[PDB]
């Protein structure tokens, strides 16, 4: 079975950037459903079970491009009493809409913060090394749900 | 008076 | 998307 839309594809995976590995492991995921950042889908449209490659995906076929407006000043006041807010440190904030939104502190000057709302491989090139381990219909819940189970 | 934070940690 | 990257 070829990869392709509807599909449940499982792969196995090294995700590099700059010559280091950030990630390794494996996933599975609905292809077509924007479930999988499009540059490694894309990547990935066609092959069969069994096939290895590897992909090189630029940032704006990645986690997309770095954001200025991601990056914001807040005061130390708004985080948690007891909170180490140092340089690399995660938090959340929260949308309109109530859900979360991660972010990392990139500064803290006095009582300025600056933090970084962005993905945090948001503006960096990947490169992948990638092996289809299966390739299977998805039911129709998953369809109904989006991801695969 | 200290403000309400708007961060949580997780 | 995925990969999940925390
Ligand atoms: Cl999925």
């Amino acid at each position: 079975m070829k990869v392709g839309q509807d599909k449940v594809v499982t792969i196995r995976y090294t995700l590099q950037v700059e010559g280091e590995v950030l990630d390794q492991g494996e996933l599975s995921y609905l292809h077509g459903h924007r479930n999988l950042i499009p540059g490694l889908e894309e990547a990935l449209e066609g092959r069969e079970e069994g096939e290895a490659f590897q992909a090189h995906v630029p940032a704006e076929k990645a986690y997309g491009p770095h954001d200025p407006e991601g990056v914001q000043v807040v005061p130390l006041s708004a985080f948690p009493e007891d909170a180490e807010v140092v340089p690399g440190a995660q938090f959340y904030a929260q949308d309109m809409e109530g859900n979360p939104m991660p972010l990392t502190v990139v500064a803290v000057e006095g009582e300025e913060v600056t933090v970084d709302f962005n993905h945090p491989l948001a503006g960096k090139d990947l490169d992948f090394q990638v092996e289809v381990v299966k390739v299977r219909e998805a039911t129709p819940e998953e369809l109904l749900h989006g991801h695969a189970h | 008076p200290k403000m309400k934070p708007f961060i949580f940690g997780a």
